[PDB]
């Protein structure tokens, strides 16, 4: 896998130069983000349980289809697999963010997700719902100015949505 | 990791079609040489997918198609004939 | 299918290195008596329905409820003569096949394998077949090397059956 | 192990014993032989008779339907297995037989077998057994291909000290097996697996002792490793716990008397 | 796998019948060859290492794509999987020679090669060039004429060359 | 495990010195006895079943508390695995045989048989009893003039005793 | 522990059986060779102190390393230790040559040496040399024809070759 | 066990000290006699089957009470009659081992050693066995050198048993 360094290092090593004035400064552009990087990851971390359970709640509450009697997310065998798809698709997303790279993201959550719900008769439409309310539910609760110091966070915000729109697209 | 498993739901076989598995800090852990990396098939039950998922995934494997099966046995595998 | 060259080169990949000197005597060994055994090979092969009609006649001279006992494991009518007399071709063909090849590799994916479930399933008596091949053995009339693996594959086969 | 070690420690056949892979588009014969393999090291070298021989898996085998971890599995979550070594094993046995069959060695410490116990309590039998091949382990050691085979007699990447000294203890030779009188063993390693230590191996020629003239009638040697604690008496001044007796034929009744006198109790009593 | 006696057992128990006197003098005729067979194979795996670093290093000179930055031979790993895939081609060959068949060498090396190549993006062509540059490096080497009795050779080295285009024609 | 040549091999590397004339004289010898050695296995393999099942025959003839009910040779499992004990016994004679030294057997075959036959309940002394058993009808085997050329063979068959002997106190 | 009449004794009182009239005309040969027995028991107790002191001589000759500061044999007490062990080896050898068997040599004197020696850091291989060595030394003193009547001791010079082969295999 | 070579190479392993013209002597004196000793047991094992009934019949007619009442230490019924032949033959066959090792060995290793609790524990008496080899000593036939070596470890057994 890559991080947001290894993955500028193996561009480079694929085009056999030493990195230039521009990429070592987006690096330590990186590196100066990287401290809200780690607020945001330290925050969807420690309201995981939370970001699964509401978006669980919301995604039965506005599709019913999924826990009625012959639902996919129907019996507490498939409901807990639902529950725990969410938790390692936002657990992959932790990771992603926490690389800087989708590169863990792709390699190591989504190569064979599309297939596998496609096999499994999981609806991936419903799942791409349930990522996209993770999506809001961390997005409101790393952007909580309250108990952390002033900064501007859009491209961090930024960045995370884009790993969630990836996990999305990938099932969708 | 599964709530699939201690079920005959779960004894639901699968085929997953990897690609791309090639020597890496990853696989410089293996003690034993691999010799195909154009296409190989593997068969899973429902209970044991994320296992093999994992496993696929932690050493680089890319997964083209998983095909379903609808059966226990996994004789419409015919790979290796 | 395993002959020297076979298994030489099976225990040199499993090593996953060349092939060594060991490999090379293996090899001289096989090209010292393959000769021996194309020769025991084209004898048998000139012989084969005299030496299959023989033991065929051993084998009811030492079993005779086989040709008056009615059913269809035994040979009391001329089917069964005649599946019992391919049988044994099929022995001697076999043991030929294992001439040729050098080991008892043609016995092991041809004969040997399952022979067990052939024997219960079908209930054939596998001492018919050790006395079709005591004979084989008693009158293949070979000299030298050639019948020394001719008793090698027809005591192999009739260290299998019993 | 180089000559001089595994000539002296019984473990020659070990060291020179080639990982059987079963490469594609393999021969009637290499399918045998990988089929026999796995009935050698996953069922512990027991006489394996036809009428118990998985016959289905063998086919699927030999179809190439299944890998060599898959008839692995079905061989270890088969009833021959559950029979051989699990319904009349207690659970320390059990998973030790499980890490010599399935992994090749021995477990390293206690954290590992609460684990595997934890599991059978969480999932069965099966949920257990796949435990072992669907681990990081069996994947980089033996993957889909090989088959499985004895690895405690030599250097892994991951493993601990101790896990060659305890490999004897689990291994007791090429002709030997894990089947017992009655199908019921008790496991070699709970004593130093919960305490975290190691015992003197002392596995075939290791185990000899010099004899002499102090042998007695009969010229042989009994080896004794005891525990020792503090005499209520207090008449013999204790140097260590762990106390190793070297005593004769004539003197073992004897001293068996002596020790269960001073309330220690045996852990090893073999020849030398 | 076969080798030149199993092969003919084989067809004659696909047919059902006994070798007839033709087989087997041309097995005797095998049995004749097979000192220079056993010379041919000893003399390629002696000079193995030599015969793989020198079509490595010509594979390089004339073709130099594969070792630049980023070429699929650039890398260490990607150099010693280069020189270990000769060492196995090579090896397989000195196979096939001692079996007398390329049974081991389809069966064992080249069956799933070419898709293998195609799936790792390794360029077939150079080595299908390596493989040839092994050809004529062993050829060479069998073909030397100071210490080894005299004789003609030419059936061998036509077989190991045919199995060395076997070899070629898999991965092209 | 060692065969004749490998044992001096293995002292002599211990020593660290070049074999003397004499152990190359030795070794000179057992190659002569060798055509002999091949002829002594050859014909215990060609007879083994026959070996196996008279010994055991005449073993319960001499001792039927075996297969008494409640033997250890009784119920076809424990008989077959008894039966498989005499032929892997008489199989790995015929492979110290073959090698020329009784590695294989202290290696392989009597490498904790004596705690396997205690553990199990198996009467060890039995086993020695079958052993010497299957070792007279293996010496008859051996010595047969018939269908044969004239040597001497006293030396072959010495060895083979002590093999059987080797094997045989082992157990009991 | 055995003599030569005693193991066979054993032998069939683990049998069961009375000693057939083979084992007792092997016994009877064996009381026929006793005088040689004795007179080679006689020569090699006779001549042990200089067997023993020309050994070692000739040992630390060809392997100077172990007298060398720092070596096994060096310091007064490991070299007196050295003479000594290699004089209780050849008393354990005249006790096997004695007995007729080799249940002293190997109970008393071999089992568990090697262990001793590996513990130690005595190189046992040093110390097969060494008793190699007083093996030719007791065969040459042994056949001597000076002094004592003649006749053919072939068997038991064998013997005691066997004798002192196995006292250097149980520490090599 | 004990024999004269045992017990000589016993004695100079516990002075640590070669062995000397002593031992010499002790195994002159062990290989003259043990020829005698030997066509002792070679004549006691011929004639070891009537030796063994005639010595169980002879405790039947000095103790007849042993074959008429009942009891498990008895001869009365066909399993006591089989462990009394099985008793004198395991005596004669010792002091036939003994005839052969030159010494009380045999007897001291396999017999002499625990026969008192034997005897107390299964109710045997010593008297049956002293009657038995007393008609060892009777009907063995040997003579000369032979018969003093039979006679001493048949009451050496005796001397052991009363
Ligand atoms: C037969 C003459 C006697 C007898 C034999 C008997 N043996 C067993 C069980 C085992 N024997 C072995 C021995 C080997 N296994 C090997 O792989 C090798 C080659 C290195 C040897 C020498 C082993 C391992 C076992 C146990 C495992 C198994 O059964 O396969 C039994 C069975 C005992 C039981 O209760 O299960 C028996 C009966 N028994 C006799 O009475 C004869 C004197
Ligand atoms: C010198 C004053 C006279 C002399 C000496 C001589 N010595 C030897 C042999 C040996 N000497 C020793 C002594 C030691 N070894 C030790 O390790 C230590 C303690 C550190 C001591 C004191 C030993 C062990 C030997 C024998 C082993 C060996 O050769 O090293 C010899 C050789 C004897 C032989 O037979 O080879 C000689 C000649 N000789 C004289 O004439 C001087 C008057
Ligand atoms: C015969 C003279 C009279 C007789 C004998 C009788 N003996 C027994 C039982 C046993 N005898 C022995 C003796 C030996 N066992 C040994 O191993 C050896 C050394 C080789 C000896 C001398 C033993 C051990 C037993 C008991 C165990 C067993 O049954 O084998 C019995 C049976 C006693 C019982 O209670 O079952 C009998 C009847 N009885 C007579 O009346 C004769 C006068
Ligand atoms: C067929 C097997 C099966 C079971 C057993 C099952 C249980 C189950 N109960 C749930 C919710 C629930 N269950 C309750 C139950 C109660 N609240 C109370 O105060 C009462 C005391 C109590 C009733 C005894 C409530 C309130 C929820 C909603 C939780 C939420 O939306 O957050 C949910 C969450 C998904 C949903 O909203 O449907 C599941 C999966 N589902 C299954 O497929
Ligand atoms: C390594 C990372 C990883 C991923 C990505 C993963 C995905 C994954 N989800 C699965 C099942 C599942 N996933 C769901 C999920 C859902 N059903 C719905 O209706 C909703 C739309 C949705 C939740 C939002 C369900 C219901 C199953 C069980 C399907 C079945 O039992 O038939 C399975 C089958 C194996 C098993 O569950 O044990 C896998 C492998 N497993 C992993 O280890
Ligand atoms: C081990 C646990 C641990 C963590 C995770 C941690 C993070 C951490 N975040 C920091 C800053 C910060 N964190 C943020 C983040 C944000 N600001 C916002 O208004 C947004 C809501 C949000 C994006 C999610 C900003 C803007 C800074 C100051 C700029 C910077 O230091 O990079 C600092 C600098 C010290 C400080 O001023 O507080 C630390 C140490 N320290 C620890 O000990
Ligand atoms: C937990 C981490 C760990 C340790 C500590 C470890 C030690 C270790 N050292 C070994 C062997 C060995 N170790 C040595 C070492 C030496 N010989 C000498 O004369 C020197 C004094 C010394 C080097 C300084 C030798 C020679 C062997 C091989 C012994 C043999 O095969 O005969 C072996 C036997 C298996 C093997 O050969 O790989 C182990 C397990 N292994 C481990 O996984
Ligand atoms: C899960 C249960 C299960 C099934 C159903 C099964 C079927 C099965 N049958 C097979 C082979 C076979 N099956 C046959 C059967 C026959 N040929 C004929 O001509 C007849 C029409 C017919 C019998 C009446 C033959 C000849 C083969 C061997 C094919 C070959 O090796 O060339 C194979 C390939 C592996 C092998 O050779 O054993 C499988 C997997 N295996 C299993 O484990
Ligand atoms: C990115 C990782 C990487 C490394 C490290 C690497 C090393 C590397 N160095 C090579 C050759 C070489 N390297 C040298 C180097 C030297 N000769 C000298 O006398 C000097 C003292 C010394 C320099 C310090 C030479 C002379 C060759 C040519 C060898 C030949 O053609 O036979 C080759 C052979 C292929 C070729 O000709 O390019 C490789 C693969 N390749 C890689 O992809
Ligand atoms: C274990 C190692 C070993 C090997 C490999 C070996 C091979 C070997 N090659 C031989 C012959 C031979 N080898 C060749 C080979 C060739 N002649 C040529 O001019 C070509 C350059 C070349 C083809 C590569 C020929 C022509 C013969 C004589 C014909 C024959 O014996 O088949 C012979 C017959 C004895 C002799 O005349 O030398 C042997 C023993 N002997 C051994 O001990
Ligand atoms: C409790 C499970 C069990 C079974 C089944 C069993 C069978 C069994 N039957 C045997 C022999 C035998 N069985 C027979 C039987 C017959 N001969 C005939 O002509 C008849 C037609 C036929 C009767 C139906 C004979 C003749 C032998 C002796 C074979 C020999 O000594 O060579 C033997 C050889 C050992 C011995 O002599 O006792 C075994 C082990 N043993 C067991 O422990
Ligand atoms: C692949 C099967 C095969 C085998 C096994 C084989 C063995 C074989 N044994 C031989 C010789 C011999 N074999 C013996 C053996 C014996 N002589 C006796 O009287 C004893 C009964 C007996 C000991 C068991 C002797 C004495 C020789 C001649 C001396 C020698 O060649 O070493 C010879 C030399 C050629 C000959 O004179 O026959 C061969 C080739 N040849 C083959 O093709
Ligand atoms: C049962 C009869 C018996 C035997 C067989 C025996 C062997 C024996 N040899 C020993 C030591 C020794 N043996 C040697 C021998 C040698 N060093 C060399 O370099 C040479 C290769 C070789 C002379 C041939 C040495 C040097 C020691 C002392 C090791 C030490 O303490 O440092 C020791 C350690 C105890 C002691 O200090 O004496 C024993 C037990 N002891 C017995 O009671
Ligand atoms: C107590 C001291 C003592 C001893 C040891 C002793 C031994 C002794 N050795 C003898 C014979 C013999 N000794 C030998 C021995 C040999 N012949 C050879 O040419 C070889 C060099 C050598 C083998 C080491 C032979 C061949 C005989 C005659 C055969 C025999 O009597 O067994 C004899 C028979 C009488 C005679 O002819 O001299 C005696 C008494 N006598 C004693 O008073």
């Amino acid at each position: 896998m890559f991080d947001v360094f290894t993955r500028v290092v193996s561009q480079a090593d694929a085009r056999g130069e030493y990195l230039s004035g521009s990429q070592l400064d987006a690096l330590s552009a990186t590196v100066a983000e990287g401290n809200k990087r780690i607020d945001s990851v330290n925050r969807i971390t420690g309201n995981a349980s939370a970001i699964v359970s509401n978006a669980a709640r919301a995604l039965f509450a506005e599709q019913p289809q999924l826990i009625q009697p012959g639902g996919n997310a129907y019996t507490s065998r498939r409901m807990a697999a639902c529950l725990r798809d969410m938790e390692i698709i936002l657990r992959y997303v932790t990771y992603a963010t926490f690389t800087g790279d989708a590169s863990v993201l792709e390699d190591r959550c989504l190569n064979g997700l599309r297939e596998t719900y496609v096999a499994l008769g999981v609806p991936g439409a419903s799942v791409a719902a349930g990522v996209q309310k993770m999506k809001e539910a961390a997005l409101d609760i790393v952007n909580d100015p309250n108990g952390i110091t002033r900064g501007d966070c859009s491209a961090i915000v930024a960045e995370i949505a884009g790993y969630f729109d990836r996990a999305a697209a990938a099932v969708a | 990791a599964t709530s699939s498993r201690q079920s005959d739901a779960g004894n639901r076989l699968f085929v997953y079609e990897v690609i791309g598995l090639s020597q890496s800090t990853m696989t410089d852990g293996l003690d034993y040489p691999i010799r195909r990396s154009g296409s190989t098939f593997i068969t899973v039950p429902l209970k044991r997918m994320n296992q093999e998922m994992r496993r696929i995934t932690r050493m680089g494997g890319k997964i083209v198609s998983i095909k379903p099966l609808e059966g226990d046995s996994p004789l419409p595998h015919t790979e290796g004939i | 299918m395993k002959t020297p060259l076979t298994e030489a080169v099976s225990t040199a990949d499993s090593q996953g290195r060349f092939l060594s000197s060991t490999e090379l005597q293996i090899a001289f060994g096989r090209l010292r008596q393959a000769n021996a055994g194309l020769q025991a090979a084209k004898a048998l092969t000139d012989n084969a329905q005299s030496l299959v009609n023989g033991a065929a006649q051993a084998v009811y001279n030492k079993f005779p409820y086989t040709t008056q006992t009615q059913g269809n494991n035994f040979a009391a009518d001329q089917r069964g003569k005649d599946k019992c007399a391919r049988d044994i071709g099929y022995y001697l063909r076999i043991v030929t096949y294992c001439l040729v090849a050098g080991g008892t590799g043609p016995l092991d994916e041809y004969l040997i394998a399952g022979i067990d479930e052939i024997n219960r399933t079908f209930d054939l008596s596998p001492s018919w077949y050790v006395e079709a091949l005591k004979y084989i053995k008693a009158n293949h009339g070979l000299s030298g090397d050639a019948r020394d693996e001719a008793n090698s594959y027809l005591d192999y086969a009739i260290n299998a059956l019993s | 192990t180089s000559l001089v070690s595994a000539q002296r420690l019984g473990i020659v056949a070990v060291d020179e014993a080639i990982p059987l892979e079963l490469r594609s588009r393999s021969t009637e014969e290499e399918v045998d032989a990988v089929i026999l393999a796995v009935y050698r090291q996953v069922l512990g070298n027991d006489h394996l008779m036809s009428q118990e021989r998985l016959t289905s898996a063998e086919s699927l085998l030999r179809g190439r339907e299944i890998s060599v971890r898959d008839f692995v599995r079905a061989v270890a979550l088969s009833e021959v297995y559950r029979q051989k070594f699990f319904h009349s094993n207690p659970q320390n046995r059990f998973i030790e037989l499980n890490y010599k069959h399935l992994l090749g060695r021995a477990p390293y410490d206690q954290s590992e077998i609460a684990f595997h116990t934890d599991l059978y309590h969480q999932g069965g039998y099966e949920a257990e057994i796949n435990s072992y091949i669907d681990s990081v382990e069996y994947t980089e050691n033996f993957g889909d291909w090989v088959v499985p085979y004895f690895r405690g007699f030599a250097t892994q990447r991951n493993q601990k000290t101790v896990g060659f000294s305890r490999s004897f203890q689990v291994y007791r030779g090429y002709a030997t097996s894990d089947r017992s009188q009655g199908n019921g063993s008790r496991s070699r390693l709970t004593r130093e697996l919960a305490r975290n230590t190691a015992s003197p191996v002392y596995a075939g020629s290791t185990a000899e002792s010099l004899r002499g003239t102090s042998a007695g009638s009969r010229n042989q040697m009994y080896r004794l490793q005891v525990i020792q604690g503090a005499a209520p008496g207090r008449g013999t001044r204790v140097r260590r716990g762990k106390a190793e007796y070297l005593v004769s034929y004539d003197n073992l009744s004897a001293k068996l008397q002596q020790i269960n006198r001073q309330g220690d109790t045996v852990t090893m009593i073999s020849l030398a």
